[PDB]
Protein backbone atom coordinates (compact mmCIF):
# COMPACT_ATOMS: atom_id res chain seq x y z
CA UNK A 1 0.00 0.00 0.00
CA UNK A 2 1.59 3.71 -1.22
CA UNK A 3 1.06 7.17 0.01
CA UNK A 4 0.90 10.42 -1.48
CA UNK A 5 2.19 13.26 1.39
CA UNK A 6 0.53 16.61 1.25
CA UNK A 7 3.22 19.53 2.63
CA UNK A 8 0.25 21.12 3.69
CA UNK A 9 -3.52 22.04 2.72
CA UNK A 10 -3.02 25.89 3.15
CA UNK A 11 -6.30 26.30 1.49
CA UNK A 12 -10.56 24.88 1.58
CA UNK A 13 -10.54 22.21 -0.70
CA UNK A 14 -13.17 19.01 -1.51
CA UNK A 15 -10.24 16.16 -2.16
CA UNK A 16 -11.17 13.01 -4.47
CA UNK A 17 -8.96 9.84 -4.86
CA UNK A 18 -10.30 8.20 -7.11
CA UNK A 19 -13.97 7.68 -6.73
CA UNK A 20 -13.75 8.88 -2.85
CA UNK A 21 -14.07 12.27 -1.58
CA UNK A 22 -13.47 14.68 1.43
CA UNK A 23 -13.69 17.71 2.37
CA UNK A 24 -10.40 19.20 4.15
CA UNK A 25 -10.80 23.31 5.59
CA UNK A 26 -8.70 25.99 5.14
CA UNK A 27 -5.19 25.12 7.44
CA UNK A 28 -6.43 21.84 8.43
CA UNK A 29 -3.65 19.57 9.69
CA UNK A 30 -4.10 17.17 6.83
CA UNK A 31 -0.84 15.71 5.40
CA UNK A 32 -2.60 13.04 3.04
CA UNK A 33 -3.70 9.55 1.77
CA UNK A 34 -2.35 6.61 2.85
CA UNK A 35 -2.86 2.83 1.77
CA UNK A 36 -3.23 3.38 -2.03
CA UNK A 37 -4.26 -0.27 -3.45
CA UNK A 38 -1.18 -1.23 -5.71
CA UNK A 39 -2.09 -2.39 -8.91
CA UNK A 40 -4.09 0.10 -10.39
CA UNK A 41 -3.68 3.88 -11.75
CA UNK A 42 -5.27 5.97 -9.63
CA UNK A 43 -6.25 9.96 -10.19
CA UNK A 44 -6.41 12.60 -7.05
CA UNK A 45 -8.12 15.70 -7.82
CA UNK A 46 -9.45 18.53 -6.22
CA UNK A 47 -12.53 21.63 -6.38
CA UNK A 48 -11.79 24.74 -4.33
CA UNK A 49 -14.08 25.69 -2.09
CA UNK A 50 -13.92 29.39 -2.75
CA UNK A 51 -13.39 28.65 -6.59
CA UNK A 52 -15.00 25.59 -7.72
CA UNK A 53 -14.09 26.95 -11.45
CA UNK A 54 -11.48 24.47 -12.71
CA UNK A 55 -11.62 20.96 -11.49
CA UNK A 56 -8.24 19.63 -11.43
CA UNK A 57 -6.29 16.52 -10.45
CA UNK A 58 -3.44 14.16 -11.68
CA UNK A 59 -3.23 10.57 -12.47
CA UNK A 60 -0.14 8.75 -11.12
CA UNK A 61 0.61 4.86 -10.84
CA UNK A 62 2.79 4.56 -7.15
CA UNK A 63 4.75 1.93 -8.51
CA UNK A 64 6.44 4.51 -11.19
CA UNK A 65 7.68 6.93 -7.96
CA UNK A 66 7.58 8.78 -5.00
CA UNK A 67 4.80 11.91 -5.16
CA UNK A 68 3.37 14.35 -3.24
CA UNK A 69 1.53 17.17 -3.39
CA UNK A 70 2.62 20.49 -2.29
CA UNK A 71 0.26 23.57 -2.64
CA UNK A 72 2.09 26.69 -5.01
CA UNK A 73 0.65 30.18 -3.55
CA UNK A 74 1.62 31.76 -6.70
CA UNK A 75 -0.24 29.22 -9.32
CA UNK A 76 -2.76 28.84 -6.54
CA UNK A 77 -3.17 25.14 -7.39
CA UNK A 78 -2.33 22.15 -5.30
CA UNK A 79 0.60 20.20 -7.45
CA UNK A 80 1.93 16.91 -8.07
CA UNK A 81 5.45 16.03 -7.59
CA UNK A 82 8.11 13.66 -7.73
CA UNK A 83 10.11 12.72 -4.75
CA UNK A 84 13.67 11.52 -5.63
CA UNK A 85 15.04 10.79 -2.44
CA UNK A 86 12.94 7.28 -1.27
CA UNK A 87 14.99 7.61 2.26
CA UNK A 88 13.39 11.55 3.11
CA UNK A 89 10.23 10.41 1.67
CA UNK A 90 9.66 7.33 3.22
CA UNK A 91 11.01 9.28 6.70
CA UNK A 92 7.90 12.11 6.04
CA UNK A 93 5.43 9.36 5.28
CA UNK A 94 6.45 7.48 8.66
CA UNK A 95 6.39 10.22 10.76
CA UNK A 96 2.72 11.43 9.58
CA UNK A 97 1.53 7.55 9.40
CA UNK A 98 2.54 8.03 13.39
CA UNK A 99 0.89 11.29 14.34
CA UNK A 100 -2.30 10.02 12.29
CA UNK A 101 -2.60 12.85 9.63
CA UNK A 102 -3.45 10.96 6.71
CA UNK A 103 -6.61 9.87 5.37
CA UNK A 104 -6.88 5.95 4.42
CA UNK A 105 -8.33 5.19 0.90
CA UNK A 106 -11.39 3.71 1.95
CA UNK A 107 -11.35 0.29 0.15
CA UNK A 108 -14.16 -2.24 1.20
CA UNK A 109 -12.59 -5.16 0.41
CA UNK A 110 -15.93 -6.66 -1.21
CA UNK A 111 -16.11 -3.69 -3.85
CA UNK A 112 -14.41 -4.32 -7.73
CA UNK A 113 -15.50 -1.00 -8.56
CA UNK A 114 -12.08 1.51 -8.52
CA UNK A 115 -10.42 -1.94 -10.83
CA UNK A 116 -13.69 -2.23 -12.89
CA UNK A 117 -13.90 1.09 -14.14
CA UNK A 118 -9.58 1.12 -15.02
CA UNK A 119 -9.52 -2.44 -16.06
CA UNK A 120 -7.53 -1.64 -19.44
CA UNK A 121 -6.22 1.94 -18.32
CA UNK A 122 -2.36 2.44 -18.27
CA UNK A 123 -0.16 5.02 -16.81
CA UNK A 124 1.77 4.88 -20.26
CA UNK A 125 -1.46 5.33 -22.65
CA UNK A 126 -2.39 8.26 -20.49
CA UNK A 127 1.16 10.18 -20.53
CA UNK A 128 0.74 10.04 -24.67
CA UNK A 129 -2.76 11.34 -24.31
CA UNK A 130 -1.48 14.16 -21.90
CA UNK A 131 1.76 15.19 -23.41
CA UNK A 132 4.18 16.16 -20.05
CA UNK A 133 7.24 14.06 -20.68
CA UNK A 134 9.36 15.21 -17.88
CA UNK A 135 6.65 14.44 -15.00
CA UNK A 136 5.88 10.39 -14.35
CA UNK A 137 2.14 11.62 -13.78
CA UNK A 138 -0.36 13.23 -16.07
CA UNK A 139 -2.55 16.83 -14.84
CA UNK A 140 -5.90 17.38 -16.18
CA UNK A 141 -8.54 19.79 -15.66
CA UNK A 142 -11.95 20.39 -16.41
CA UNK A 143 -11.56 23.19 -19.17
CA UNK A 144 -8.39 21.04 -21.23
CA UNK A 145 -9.72 20.68 -25.22
CA UNK A 146 -9.29 17.97 -27.19
CA UNK A 147 -7.19 17.82 -30.22
CA UNK A 148 -10.51 17.09 -32.31
CA UNK A 149 -11.95 20.44 -30.64
CA UNK A 150 -9.18 22.41 -31.35
CA UNK A 151 -9.48 21.52 -35.34
CA UNK A 152 -13.26 22.65 -35.02
CA UNK A 153 -6.18 26.44 -28.93
CA UNK A 154 -2.93 25.89 -27.23
CA UNK A 155 -1.44 22.30 -28.57
CA UNK A 156 0.99 21.60 -25.17
CA UNK A 157 -2.39 21.67 -23.13
CA UNK A 158 -4.63 19.32 -25.32
CA UNK A 159 -5.84 16.01 -24.39
CA UNK A 160 -4.73 14.26 -27.80
CA UNK A 161 -7.07 11.24 -27.58
CA UNK A 162 -7.19 9.00 -31.26
CA UNK A 163 -9.82 11.38 -33.72
CA UNK A 164 -12.96 9.59 -34.45
CA UNK A 165 -15.24 11.24 -37.16
CA UNK A 166 -17.82 9.38 -39.05
CA UNK A 167 -17.85 11.27 -42.11
CA UNK A 168 -13.97 11.56 -43.11
CA UNK A 169 -12.17 9.57 -45.57
CA UNK A 170 -10.30 8.03 -43.13
CA UNK A 171 -13.71 6.51 -41.86
CA UNK A 172 -14.88 5.78 -45.45
CA UNK A 173 -13.03 3.87 -48.46
CA UNK A 174 -13.87 5.17 -52.04
CA UNK A 175 -16.40 2.97 -53.46
CA UNK A 176 -18.12 1.77 -50.34
CA UNK A 177 -19.52 4.83 -49.31
CA UNK A 178 -23.03 3.78 -48.72
CA UNK A 179 -21.48 0.29 -46.71
CA UNK A 180 -19.19 2.01 -44.84
CA UNK A 181 -21.01 5.24 -43.54
CA UNK A 182 -24.37 2.48 -42.51
CA UNK A 183 -22.09 -0.07 -40.98
CA UNK A 184 -18.56 1.25 -39.21
CA UNK A 185 -17.32 -2.38 -39.35
CA UNK A 186 -14.42 -1.45 -41.73
CA UNK A 187 -13.52 1.76 -39.41
CA UNK A 188 -13.74 0.05 -36.03
CA UNK A 189 -11.79 -3.04 -37.29
CA UNK A 190 -9.39 -2.01 -39.54
CA UNK A 191 -8.62 1.38 -39.38
CA UNK A 192 -8.97 2.01 -35.48
CA UNK A 193 -8.35 -1.44 -33.84
CA UNK A 194 -5.54 -3.50 -36.22
CA UNK A 195 -4.11 0.34 -37.62
CA UNK A 196 -4.34 2.89 -35.08
CA UNK A 197 -5.07 0.72 -31.32
CA UNK A 198 -3.44 -2.44 -32.24
CA UNK A 199 -5.57 -4.48 -29.96
CA UNK A 200 -9.04 -3.86 -28.25
CA UNK A 201 -7.58 -3.57 -24.57
CA UNK A 202 -5.42 -0.20 -26.24
CA UNK A 203 -9.19 1.05 -27.21
CA UNK A 204 -11.02 0.27 -24.02
CA UNK A 205 -8.37 1.87 -21.79
CA UNK A 206 -8.98 5.04 -24.24
CA UNK A 207 -12.52 4.75 -23.44
CA UNK A 208 -12.16 4.14 -19.69
CA UNK A 209 -10.06 7.39 -19.29
CA UNK A 210 -12.35 9.22 -21.47
CA UNK A 211 -15.22 8.40 -18.95
CA UNK A 212 -13.18 9.36 -16.03
CA UNK A 213 -12.38 12.56 -16.86
CA UNK A 214 -15.67 13.53 -18.05
CA UNK A 215 -16.91 12.10 -14.74
CA UNK A 216 -14.16 13.44 -12.44
CA UNK A 217 -13.82 16.70 -14.54
CA UNK A 218 -16.58 17.32 -16.21
CA UNK A 219 -14.48 17.68 -19.28
CA UNK A 220 -16.56 18.37 -21.91
CA UNK A 221 -14.09 16.73 -25.00
CA UNK A 222 -13.71 13.59 -22.12
CA UNK A 223 -16.79 13.35 -22.54
CA UNK A 224 -17.42 13.55 -26.40
CA UNK A 225 -14.86 10.87 -27.00
CA UNK A 226 -16.43 8.86 -24.14
CA UNK A 227 -19.69 8.28 -26.55
CA UNK A 228 -18.24 8.40 -30.08
CA UNK A 229 -16.20 5.13 -28.77
CA UNK A 230 -19.43 3.80 -27.84
CA UNK A 231 -21.11 4.35 -31.03
CA UNK A 232 -18.25 3.35 -33.05
CA UNK A 233 -18.73 -0.23 -31.75
CA UNK A 234 -22.40 -0.26 -31.41
CA UNK A 235 -22.86 1.07 -35.13
CA UNK A 236 -20.26 -1.72 -36.72
CA UNK A 237 -22.24 -4.94 -37.51
CA UNK A 238 -19.04 -6.60 -37.00
CA UNK A 239 -17.67 -6.80 -33.81
CA UNK A 240 -15.54 -9.75 -32.30
CA UNK A 241 -17.91 -11.33 -29.17
CA UNK A 242 -14.98 -10.99 -26.43
CA UNK A 243 -15.26 -7.32 -27.47
CA UNK A 244 -19.15 -6.99 -27.14
CA UNK A 245 -19.11 -8.56 -23.99
CA UNK A 246 -16.31 -6.55 -22.45
CA UNK A 247 -17.96 -3.39 -23.53
CA UNK A 248 -21.21 -4.59 -21.63
CA UNK A 249 -19.11 -4.78 -18.55
CA UNK A 250 -17.37 -1.66 -18.90
CA UNK A 251 -20.15 0.17 -19.89
CA UNK A 252 -22.52 -1.33 -16.77
CA UNK A 253 -19.58 -0.45 -14.51
CA UNK A 254 -19.65 3.46 -15.92
CA UNK A 255 -23.04 3.70 -15.61
CA UNK A 256 -23.30 2.16 -12.27
CA UNK A 257 -20.69 4.62 -10.83
CA UNK A 258 -22.17 7.88 -12.69
CA UNK A 259 -24.08 10.28 -9.57
CA UNK A 260 -27.34 10.15 -10.64
CA UNK A 261 -27.52 14.30 -10.31
CA UNK A 262 -24.96 14.06 -13.05
CA UNK A 263 -26.78 12.25 -15.66
CA UNK A 264 -28.16 15.37 -17.49
CA UNK A 265 -24.85 16.69 -18.58
CA UNK A 266 -23.00 13.04 -18.62
CA UNK A 267 -24.83 11.46 -20.97
CA UNK A 268 -25.83 11.55 -24.73
CA UNK A 269 -29.70 10.79 -24.64
CA UNK A 270 -29.35 10.07 -28.88
CA UNK A 271 -26.17 8.00 -28.96
CA UNK A 272 -27.53 5.77 -25.99
CA UNK A 273 -30.98 5.35 -27.18
CA UNK A 274 -29.27 4.60 -30.74
CA UNK A 275 -27.16 2.33 -29.38
CA UNK A 276 -29.16 0.48 -26.75
CA UNK A 277 -32.24 0.33 -29.15
CA UNK A 278 -31.36 1.22 -32.99
CA UNK A 279 -27.81 -0.29 -33.74
CA UNK A 280 -26.21 -3.56 -34.78
CA UNK A 281 -25.82 -4.24 -31.61
CA UNK A 282 -29.35 -3.26 -29.72
CA UNK A 283 -29.47 -6.83 -28.83
CA UNK A 284 -25.60 -6.87 -26.94
CA UNK A 285 -25.66 -5.09 -24.40
CA UNK A 286 -27.65 -6.63 -21.66
CA UNK A 287 -26.11 -5.69 -18.45
CA UNK A 288 -25.96 -2.06 -19.79
CA UNK A 289 -29.67 -1.73 -21.09
CA UNK A 290 -31.30 -3.17 -17.90
CA UNK A 291 -29.39 -0.81 -15.80
CA UNK A 292 -30.06 2.19 -18.06
CA UNK A 293 -33.56 1.38 -17.94
CA UNK A 294 -33.73 0.91 -14.06
CA UNK A 295 -31.82 3.61 -13.45
CA UNK A 296 -32.10 6.72 -16.31
CA UNK A 297 -35.45 5.48 -17.69
CA UNK A 298 -36.15 9.25 -18.17
CA UNK A 299 -33.37 9.67 -20.87
CA UNK A 300 -34.87 6.66 -23.14
CA UNK B 1 -26.53 26.60 -43.83
CA UNK B 2 -30.20 26.21 -45.82
CA UNK B 3 -31.69 28.21 -48.62
CA UNK B 4 -35.14 29.91 -47.63
CA UNK B 5 -36.95 33.24 -48.84
CA UNK B 6 -34.53 35.46 -47.29
CA UNK B 7 -31.44 34.41 -49.62
CA UNK B 8 -33.46 33.80 -53.00
CA UNK B 9 -31.39 35.76 -54.93
CA UNK B 10 -28.57 33.95 -54.05
CA UNK B 11 -29.62 31.41 -56.78
CA UNK B 12 -29.08 33.66 -59.79
CA UNK B 13 -25.60 35.22 -58.42
CA UNK B 14 -22.34 34.21 -60.08
CA UNK B 15 -21.53 30.97 -57.90
CA UNK B 16 -21.82 28.21 -59.53
CA UNK B 17 -24.86 26.10 -58.02
CA UNK B 18 -26.92 22.84 -58.76
CA UNK B 19 -30.39 21.52 -57.21
CA UNK B 20 -30.61 17.85 -57.36
CA UNK B 21 -34.14 16.80 -56.66
CA UNK B 22 -34.08 12.76 -55.50
CA UNK B 23 -38.14 12.49 -55.91
CA UNK B 24 -38.37 10.57 -58.79
CA UNK B 25 -35.18 7.98 -58.65
CA UNK B 26 -37.15 5.02 -57.64
CA UNK B 27 -40.44 4.63 -59.22
CA UNK B 28 -42.72 1.68 -58.52
CA UNK B 29 -46.46 0.32 -58.74
CA UNK B 30 -48.23 -1.12 -55.99
CA UNK B 31 -50.11 -4.49 -57.10
CA UNK B 32 -51.93 -7.66 -55.92
CA UNK B 33 -50.46 -10.62 -56.51
CA UNK B 34 -51.69 -14.04 -57.14
CA UNK B 35 -52.22 -14.87 -54.57
CA UNK B 36 -53.65 -11.71 -52.70
CA UNK B 37 -50.15 -10.26 -51.33
CA UNK B 38 -49.52 -6.77 -52.60
CA UNK B 39 -45.81 -6.37 -54.66
CA UNK B 40 -44.19 -3.14 -56.26
CA UNK B 41 -42.85 -3.06 -60.13
CA UNK B 42 -39.85 -0.75 -60.35
CA UNK B 43 -39.91 1.59 -63.47
CA UNK B 44 -37.32 3.69 -65.06
CA UNK B 45 -36.46 7.02 -62.88
CA UNK B 46 -33.79 9.89 -63.34
CA UNK B 47 -32.14 12.02 -60.87
CA UNK B 48 -33.20 16.18 -61.82
CA UNK B 49 -29.91 18.09 -61.27
CA UNK B 50 -30.62 21.64 -62.19
CA UNK B 51 -28.72 24.98 -62.32
CA UNK B 52 -31.08 27.28 -61.44
CA UNK B 53 -28.93 30.33 -63.22
CA UNK B 54 -28.77 28.84 -66.70
CA UNK B 55 -31.20 26.67 -67.30
CA UNK B 56 -29.16 23.54 -67.71
CA UNK B 57 -30.32 20.31 -66.50
CA UNK B 58 -28.86 16.87 -66.40
CA UNK B 59 -31.26 14.43 -65.97
CA UNK B 60 -29.65 10.83 -65.40
CA UNK B 61 -31.96 8.06 -66.23
CA UNK B 62 -32.08 5.82 -63.79
CA UNK B 63 -32.89 1.84 -65.23
CA UNK B 64 -34.89 -0.68 -63.43
CA UNK B 65 -31.88 -3.34 -63.72
CA UNK B 66 -30.03 -0.79 -61.13
CA UNK B 67 -32.71 -2.14 -58.47
CA UNK B 68 -32.39 -5.87 -59.73
CA UNK B 69 -31.36 -8.09 -56.13
CA UNK B 70 -31.06 -5.27 -54.22
CA UNK B 71 -32.32 -4.60 -50.78
CA UNK B 72 -34.03 -1.42 -49.01
CA UNK B 73 -34.19 0.30 -52.14
CA UNK B 74 -35.72 3.62 -50.91
CA UNK B 75 -32.19 3.60 -48.88
CA UNK B 76 -30.02 2.75 -52.04
CA UNK B 77 -31.99 5.51 -53.93
CA UNK B 78 -30.84 8.02 -52.07
CA UNK B 79 -27.30 6.98 -52.12
CA UNK B 80 -27.34 5.77 -55.92
CA UNK B 81 -28.34 9.73 -56.33
CA UNK B 82 -25.55 10.88 -54.52
CA UNK B 83 -23.38 8.75 -56.24
CA UNK B 84 -24.62 9.77 -59.21
CA UNK B 85 -24.45 13.17 -58.69
CA UNK B 86 -20.73 12.77 -57.07
CA UNK B 87 -19.71 11.10 -60.96
CA UNK B 88 -21.20 13.96 -62.40
CA UNK B 89 -19.19 16.44 -60.74
CA UNK B 90 -16.00 14.79 -61.41
CA UNK B 91 -16.92 14.48 -65.37
CA UNK B 92 -17.72 18.42 -65.27
CA UNK B 93 -14.16 19.96 -65.77
CA UNK B 94 -12.92 22.51 -62.69
CA UNK B 95 -14.34 25.54 -63.85
CA UNK B 96 -17.79 24.05 -64.64
CA UNK B 97 -17.75 22.12 -60.85
CA UNK B 98 -20.21 23.89 -58.33
CA UNK B 99 -19.27 25.43 -55.54
CA UNK B 100 -22.89 23.93 -53.57
CA UNK B 101 -24.98 21.75 -54.50
CA UNK B 102 -28.68 22.18 -52.79
CA UNK B 103 -30.68 18.94 -52.17
CA UNK B 104 -34.63 19.60 -52.30
CA UNK B 105 -34.80 16.47 -49.80
CA UNK B 106 -32.93 16.56 -46.24
CA UNK B 107 -32.31 12.83 -46.36
CA UNK B 108 -30.04 13.48 -49.29
CA UNK B 109 -27.67 15.59 -47.32
CA UNK B 110 -25.30 13.01 -45.81
CA UNK B 111 -25.30 10.49 -48.85
CA UNK B 112 -24.27 13.52 -50.65
CA UNK B 113 -21.74 14.49 -48.00
CA UNK B 114 -20.44 11.16 -47.48
CA UNK B 115 -20.01 11.15 -51.44
CA UNK B 116 -18.61 14.25 -52.05
CA UNK B 117 -15.56 14.06 -49.04
CA UNK B 118 -13.26 14.41 -51.82
CA UNK B 119 -14.34 17.63 -52.63
CA UNK B 120 -14.40 19.63 -49.12
CA UNK B 121 -15.10 23.04 -51.03
CA UNK B 122 -18.43 22.11 -52.19
CA UNK B 123 -21.37 22.69 -49.74
CA UNK B 124 -23.93 20.86 -49.83
CA UNK B 125 -27.47 22.54 -48.16
CA UNK B 126 -30.59 22.05 -47.76
CA UNK B 127 -33.50 24.17 -48.50
CA UNK B 128 -36.63 25.57 -46.76
CA UNK B 129 -38.11 26.42 -50.47
CA UNK B 130 -41.04 23.55 -51.14
CA UNK B 131 -40.16 23.18 -54.87
CA UNK B 132 -41.79 21.43 -57.31
CA UNK B 133 -39.29 19.65 -59.57
CA UNK B 134 -41.17 15.85 -58.49
CA UNK B 135 -43.38 17.03 -61.61
CA UNK B 136 -40.44 16.94 -63.87
CA UNK B 137 -42.35 13.89 -65.40
CA UNK B 138 -45.07 16.01 -66.48
CA UNK B 139 -42.97 17.49 -69.13
CA UNK B 140 -43.62 15.39 -71.95
CA UNK B 141 -39.92 15.36 -73.91
CA UNK B 142 -38.80 14.61 -70.45
CA UNK B 143 -40.91 11.47 -69.36
CA UNK B 144 -40.68 10.08 -73.13
CA UNK B 145 -37.11 9.99 -72.64
CA UNK B 146 -37.17 8.19 -69.29
CA UNK B 147 -39.44 5.56 -69.80
CA UNK B 148 -37.98 4.60 -73.51
CA UNK B 149 -34.38 4.30 -71.96
CA UNK B 150 -33.52 0.54 -72.07
CA UNK B 151 -30.07 1.40 -70.16
CA UNK B 152 -28.47 4.37 -67.85
CA UNK B 153 -28.04 7.10 -69.60
CA UNK B 154 -27.57 10.92 -69.31
CA UNK B 155 -29.80 13.37 -71.17
CA UNK B 156 -28.55 16.96 -71.17
CA UNK B 157 -31.83 19.45 -71.44
CA UNK B 158 -31.99 23.34 -71.43
CA UNK B 159 -35.07 23.77 -68.83
CA UNK B 160 -35.60 27.16 -70.30
CA UNK B 161 -36.19 27.03 -73.71
CA UNK B 162 -34.85 30.32 -75.19
CA UNK B 163 -36.33 32.62 -72.26
CA UNK B 164 -33.26 33.94 -71.07
CA UNK B 165 -32.91 36.00 -74.34
CA UNK B 166 -36.23 37.91 -73.52
CA UNK B 167 -36.22 37.76 -69.33
CA UNK B 168 -33.75 37.41 -66.33
CA UNK B 169 -32.64 33.94 -64.69
CA UNK B 170 -35.03 35.26 -61.77
CA UNK B 171 -37.85 35.53 -63.68
CA UNK B 172 -37.10 32.56 -65.40
CA UNK B 173 -36.81 30.35 -62.27
CA UNK B 174 -40.35 32.00 -61.08
CA UNK B 175 -41.93 30.80 -64.29
CA UNK B 176 -40.45 27.28 -64.42
CA UNK B 177 -41.61 26.85 -60.56
CA UNK B 178 -45.00 28.00 -61.73
CA UNK B 179 -45.57 26.44 -64.52
CA UNK B 180 -44.41 22.54 -62.47
CA UNK B 181 -46.40 23.39 -59.22
CA UNK B 182 -49.15 23.73 -61.90
CA UNK B 183 -48.54 20.87 -63.34
CA UNK B 184 -48.44 19.07 -59.99
CA UNK B 185 -51.44 20.51 -58.70
CA UNK B 186 -53.95 19.41 -61.80
CA UNK B 187 -51.33 18.27 -64.65
CA UNK B 188 -54.38 17.57 -66.88
CA UNK B 189 -55.85 21.32 -66.52
CA UNK B 190 -51.93 22.54 -66.81
CA UNK B 191 -51.30 20.91 -69.96
CA UNK B 192 -54.66 21.86 -71.39
CA UNK B 193 -53.39 25.52 -70.49
CA UNK B 194 -50.31 25.04 -71.99
CA UNK B 195 -51.64 23.30 -75.20
CA UNK B 196 -54.75 24.51 -76.11
CA UNK B 197 -54.32 27.11 -79.05
CA UNK B 198 -52.51 24.88 -81.98
CA UNK B 199 -51.01 27.65 -83.48
CA UNK B 200 -48.19 27.63 -80.73
CA UNK B 201 -46.17 24.86 -81.20
CA UNK B 202 -43.45 23.09 -79.33
CA UNK B 203 -40.15 23.37 -81.39
CA UNK B 204 -38.44 20.29 -81.80
CA UNK B 205 -35.60 21.92 -79.94
CA UNK B 206 -37.49 23.08 -76.75
CA UNK B 207 -39.45 21.68 -73.81
CA UNK B 208 -42.03 24.38 -73.40
CA UNK B 209 -44.30 26.23 -76.30
CA UNK B 210 -43.33 29.22 -78.46
CA UNK B 211 -45.24 31.97 -76.53
CA UNK B 212 -44.70 35.34 -77.08
CA UNK B 213 -44.26 38.35 -74.01
CA UNK B 214 -47.33 38.86 -73.83
CA UNK B 215 -48.57 35.00 -74.29
CA UNK B 216 -46.61 33.82 -71.27
CA UNK B 217 -48.60 36.82 -68.72
CA UNK B 218 -51.62 35.30 -70.23
CA UNK B 219 -50.51 31.88 -69.66
CA UNK B 220 -48.38 32.40 -66.09
CA UNK B 221 -52.13 34.15 -65.30
CA UNK B 222 -53.98 30.90 -66.37
CA UNK B 223 -51.51 29.04 -64.03
CA UNK B 224 -52.27 30.78 -61.11
CA UNK B 225 -55.59 30.70 -60.95
CA UNK B 226 -55.56 27.14 -61.73
CA UNK B 227 -53.55 27.02 -58.60
CA UNK B 228 -55.84 29.45 -56.54
CA UNK B 229 -58.71 27.32 -58.20
CA UNK B 230 -57.47 24.12 -57.02
CA UNK B 231 -56.43 25.61 -53.87
CA UNK B 232 -60.16 26.32 -53.03
CA UNK B 233 -61.66 22.90 -54.12
CA UNK B 234 -59.02 20.93 -51.67
CA UNK B 235 -59.85 23.40 -48.51
CA UNK B 236 -63.49 24.12 -49.70
CA UNK B 237 -62.68 28.09 -49.89
CL1 LIG C 1 8.22 13.84 0.56
C1 LIG C 1 9.11 15.45 0.53
C2 LIG C 1 8.02 16.49 0.29
N1 LIG C 1 7.06 16.51 1.38
C3 LIG C 1 5.82 15.88 1.37
C4 LIG C 1 5.23 16.19 2.58
N2 LIG C 1 6.08 16.99 3.34
C5 LIG C 1 7.17 17.17 2.60
CL1 LIG D 1 -26.78 20.88 -73.80
C1 LIG D 1 -28.18 21.53 -72.84
C2 LIG D 1 -27.47 22.41 -71.80
N1 LIG D 1 -26.75 21.58 -70.86
C3 LIG D 1 -27.31 20.79 -69.90
C4 LIG D 1 -26.26 20.20 -69.25
N2 LIG D 1 -25.08 20.60 -69.77
C5 LIG D 1 -25.39 21.44 -70.74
Amino acid sequence: MNTVPFTSAPIEVTIGIDQYSFNVKENQPFHGIKDIPIGHVHVIHFQHADNSSMRYGYWFDCRMGNFYIQYDPKDGLYKMMEERDGAKFENIVHNFKERQMMVSYPKIDEDDTWYNLTEFVQMDKIRKIVRKDENQFSYVDSSMTTVQENELSDPAHSLNYTVINFKSREAIRPGHEMEDFLDKSYYLNTVMLQGIFKNSSNYFGELQFAFLNAMFFGNYGSSLQWHAMIELICSSATVPKHMLDKLDEILYYQIKTLPEQYSDILLNERVWNICLYSSFQKNSLHNTEKIMENKYPELL
Amino acid sequence: GAMNSSNYAELFNNDIKLFVDDTNVYRVTVHKTFEGNVATKAINGCIFTLNPKTGHLFLKIIHTSVWAGQKRLSQLAKWKTAEEVSALVRSLPKEEQPKQIIVTRKAMLDPLEVHMLDFPNIAIRPTELRLPFSAAMSIDKLSDVVMKATEPQMVLFNIYDDWLDRISSYTAFSRLTLLLRALKTNEESAKMILLSDPTITIKSYHLWPSFTDEQWITIESQMRDLILTEYGRKYNV
